[PDB]
């Protein structure tokens, strides 16, 4: 598990390829979106889509994405929660590559994201993503958007009703 | 709601909560403190959600696998039983409740699924799983069915799944390696493929749950079920002449062994009242006795009363199954395991996924 920071600048650099998608943002059980909130939805949805048909180390992986407002700065952070061939030695590079390659098409300047992997106090990578999802991310209601391919959270992750 | 000077005790609905209440009334008697005993649904998920800030209970009862999570999130008070008391209980039982050097709950009893058969409908219960299809066809002829047990909770399915080599986390040098899951090895894939095929071949129905199979067996519409000790009170009431025996082999079935434990909410004011109730009213010969008489506990962690319970052929059948299974880990990753193999089991029985897909998934889930 980790986090990617998304500065306010990244949203300023958005282009029309980013904004003009009809993709189904199902807000029937959610809260409405603001233009930059909707930008994060569309990004998460499209990173998810590209992940689904991405090979190499990321083949066959399970993922949980969640984008929130930064509470004390402008901008957003994305929560990212594994798979075979996904290990501590390639995890950062593979997660940065996935997200930068989708975003490259959506911004008017060169912008790169950085992935900060959740570590223990004893310097070890965290390997609790699932109880993280279960005990933290699904309890937020403060949560802008969320996409996942993990069975059982596929429907509930964009339920306001459930999280409540 | 919790209050200073009163005890609130949660405990699951299949166990002898009434008999525990009788122990709380004896406690109320001797001290003036009212005990109340409550059996909510899903209490192993309700407690972590409300213990810190909401209305948690004073004392919480469950198998020892969930406490590692609780004590990591710090929802749990220390326990302080002295050497004199520690000696009254079995060394292995105190091990199941020891987490990061510290005892984090009061052990109570040892649980393990067994095979429960209807002697009238089946005088020689099958020793092997593979005999079960043939036995279900010879029993569908007579108007019955060979076997029905709860297929929703992975607790029941697992024994078959670990039989040929499935496991949760690789236990090596006293330490569970959470990097090393074995839910997708050959031996697990075989265990589960056998279970799905029993559903394809109409020998079991993927929709069967705890309520449905307890009714089929307690009414005599099936010859066999899989269940733990708590289940014998209602079978006694139904007059079925039953027997409790070793679980079928596959290709022994290793069940995961539970130690029913009591923990103490960090949000209790009555941490010393709880400690007195458990050490001096419940984990006594009479106290355990009062609970066992409502719904059996299995093999109690108190030596002095386990010595009488084990003369019961059923309790030796349960310890037999326990010796072939494994003590559940307690580490916090165990809720992520149980999440992963519950999903795979329900998706492969219902057809939503193949055995190979649904196990490739629950291989990644528990150690992201
Ligand atoms: O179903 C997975 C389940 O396994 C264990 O739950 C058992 C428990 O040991 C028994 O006391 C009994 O009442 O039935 C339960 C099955 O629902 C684990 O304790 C639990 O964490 C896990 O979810
Ligand atoms: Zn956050």
């Amino acid at each position: 598990r980790g986090v990617l920071q998304v500065s306010s600048n990244v949203l300023d650099c958005a282009n029309d390829n980013w904004w003009c998608s009809l993709l189904d943002l199902d807000t029937s059980d959610w809260e409405p979106l603001t233009h930059t909130n909707r930008l994060m939805a569309i990004y998460l949805s499209s990173v998810a889509s590209k992940l689904d048909l991405t090979g190499g180390p990321l083949a066959g992986c399970l993922y949980f994405f969640q984008v929130e407002c930064n509470k004390f700065e402008e901008g957003y952070h994305i929560h990212v929660v594994g798979g075979p061939g996904l290990n501590p030695r390639n995890l950062t590079v593979c997660v940065e590559g996935l997200f930068n390659n989708v975003l490259y098409h959506f911004v008017t300047e060169n912008v790169k994201l950085k992935f900060l992997p959740g570590m223990t106090t004893k310097g070890k990578y965290f390997r609790d993503g699932e109880q993280f999802i279960e005990n933290y991310l699904m309890k937020k209601i403060n949560v802008v958007w969320c996409v996942t391919n993990i069975d059982g959270y596929i429907d509930t992750c964009i339920s306001a009703t459930f999280r409540r | 709601k919790i209050e200073e000077g009163k005890l609130v005790i949660w405990i699951n609905g299949d166990k002898g909560y009434n008999g525990l209440a009788e122990v709380g009334k004896k406690f109320e008697k001797d001290t003036g403190i009212k005990v109340t005993v409550e059996h909510p649904d899903k209490l192993e998920e309700k407690f972590p959600q409300v213990a810190a800030t909401g209305d948690g209970p004073d004392i919480i009862f469950w198998a020892h696998d969930r406490f590692g999570g609780y004590a990591q999130s710090g929802l749990l008070a220390e326990i302080t039983p002295d050497k004199a008391f520690q000696d009254k209980l079995y060394p292995f039982t105190w091990d199941a409740v020891r987490y990061n050097g510290k005892l984090i709950a009061y052990p109570i009893a040892v649980e393990a699924l067994s095979l429960i058969y209807n002697k009238d409908l089946l005088p020689n219960p099958p020793k092997t799983w593979e005999e079960i299809p043939a036995l279900d066809k010879g029993l569908k002829a007579k108007g019955k069915s060979a076997l029905m047990f709860n297929l929703q909770e992975p607790y029941f399915t697992w024994p078959l799944i670990a039989a040929d080599g499935g496991y949760a986390f690789k236990y090596e040098n006293g330490k569970y390696d959470i990097k090393d899951v074995g839910v997708d090895n050959a031996g697990a894939k075989a265990g589960l493929t056998f279970l799905v095929d029993l559903i394809k071949n109409k020998h079991m129905n993927a929709d069967t749950d705890y309520s449905i199979a307890e009714a089929a067996f307690n009414k005599g519409e099936t010859a066999m079920t899989i269940n733990g000790p708590w289940a014998w009170s209602n079978i006694d009431t139904s007059k079925v002449n039953y027997g409790v025996t070793v679980l079928p082999t596959f290709k022994p079935s290793k069940p995961f062994v539970g130690v029913l434990s009591a923990g103490i909410n960090a949000a209790s004011p009555n941490k010393e009242l709880a400690k007195e109730f458990l050490e001096n009213y419940l984990l006594t010969d009479e106290g355990l006795e009062a609970v066992n008489k409502d719904k059996p506990l299995g093999a109690v962690a108190l030596k002095s009363y386990e010595e009488e319970l084990v003369k019961d052929p059923r309790i030796a059948a349960t310890m037999e199954n326990a010796q072939k299974g494994e003590i559940m880990p307690n580490i916090p990753q165990m809720s992520a395991f149980w999440y992963a193999v519950r999903t795979a089991v329900i998706n492969a029985a219902s057809g939503r996924q193949t055995v190979d897909e649904a196990l490739k998934d629950a291989q990644t889930v528990p150690h992201m």
